[PDB]
């Protein structure tokens, strides 16, 4: 199936299993603490994390792979999906995090928790990155998915698992080249612009990294409440 | 496992 | 104006052919195998004789020496440890199942045990080779990918200049799938395969720091001042 | 900083 699917098909696909965004608690009025800030961020991100494993389903070629497979893709992936799909909502607000319609930071904000601050300046770069680009929603689809299916596949007859998995990313690549073709680009230029995009994912593995430990650093601070979900997705990377 | 589970079901 | 955007693709291939650094040896003492202790001391020292050829690598990747010298301080100390792994990596491709550090010094995953919390990044090390091999990866793209990590690691957390290089880099790996016969679709395909690799590259880079941390941190070996700034780059 | 004299020398 998943094989089977054209560029076009592939990104209304696509397209077609975008998760919805969320609205966190934030009230304007109530006033921020350490732990607060906090908790609505893990609150929101466990939310979002439901979607993503339902949003994972939906994604071409994910469910063919075996349950011990889907469960190792999320655990590896599950912060660069979530980062990636903040500097996307971020885009059009230069400086500025949405994590929420109704919960935008800046920099100053992220400072309420200790650490938090180079995440936040990570992230905005990004953003500030995508923007000039002009990234388009129908590249940014791929890349989530990109994401989704290559940022483990190298860490899990388990190998017939494997060809699969690369197989379904040349389609994803596939994909992006007929966006680009499409959106009128020269031969050169749709190689340049495939190759900016690909980079994109290297600092954002990065982010997740570098998040993934700050998220250890509140779990043992004992702030912050950490979700089930939460606590064992960061369970996943040890650390 | 809460994410094998949602996988699941 | 930089004069790397104005060579051509063969120039920049062999340019950066020309540019790489030598494959050093590591202590010859046949009788070490192996602590924890003598273990990260023949690494460390690997390390720190292998980051001071580095340095001078990347003076003659063109584009590099037309940043200020903050700008290269800073892509260095991001891309320091990515750059030692692809080597690594690059090196062990033709030994399956194995790391060359040095042509003396051949390690396999049941070492990797010797020190703690090594065997994870060992393995990695290893799958990453495995596919470098299965992707017959030349060594002409090798030393593109290899500039591609120094140029880019470190560019996002600082700008146009290092993007057109990166750019220029770009055309030069297809250049050279093209010159090897690969048809369109295997030309983007072959580029994005590449490119994901580095997303792991840097994974194991985060990874690695983070271990190199705790070494230090125990106080087994002493590590040299200059792999010491590297590390405390890292915060 | 080493990396400083190094990147001169
Ligand atoms: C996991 C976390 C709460 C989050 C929540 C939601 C989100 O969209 C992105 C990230 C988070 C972790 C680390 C961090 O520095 C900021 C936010
Ligand atoms: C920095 C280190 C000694 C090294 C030395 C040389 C090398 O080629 C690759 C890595 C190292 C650090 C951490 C690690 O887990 C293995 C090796």
């Amino acid at each position: 199936l998943a094989l089977s699917l054209t560029a076009d098909q592939m990104v209304s696909a696509l397209l077609d299993a975008e998760p919805p965004i969320l609205y966190s608690e934030y009230d304007p009025t109530r006033p921020f603490s350490e732990a607060s800030m906090m908790g609505l961020l893990t609150n929101l991100a466990d939310r979002e994390l439901v979607h993503m494993i339902n949003w994972a389903k939906r994604v071409p070629g994910f469910v063919d792979l075996t349950l011990h497979d889907q469960v190792h893709l999320l655990e590896c992936a599950w912060l660069e999906i979530l980062m990636i799909g903040l500097v996307w909502r971020s885009m059009e607000h230069p400086g500025k995090l949405l994590f929420a319609p109704n919960l935008l930071l800046d920099r100053n904000q992220g400072k309420c928790v200790e650490g938090m601050v180079e995440i936040f300046d990570m992230l905005l770069a990004t953003s500030s990155r995508f923007r000039m680009m002009n990234l388009q929603g129908e590249e940014f689809v791929c890349l989530k998915s990109i994401i989704l299916l290559n940022s483990g596949v190298y860490t899990f007859k388990s190998l017939e698992e494997k060809d699969h998995i690369h197989r379904v990313l040349d389609k994803i690549t596939d994909t992006l080249i007929h966006l680009m073709a499409k959106a009128g680009l020269t031969l050169q230029q749709q190689h340049q612009r495939l190759a900016q995009l690909l980079l994109i994912l290297s600092h954002i593995r990065h982010m997740s990294n570098k998040g993934m430990e700050h998220l250890y650093s509140m779990k043992c601070k004992n702030v912050v409440p950490l979700s089930d979900l939460l606590l064992e997705m960061l369970d996943a990377h040890r650390l | 496992k809460i994410l094998h589970r949602l996988l699941q079901e």
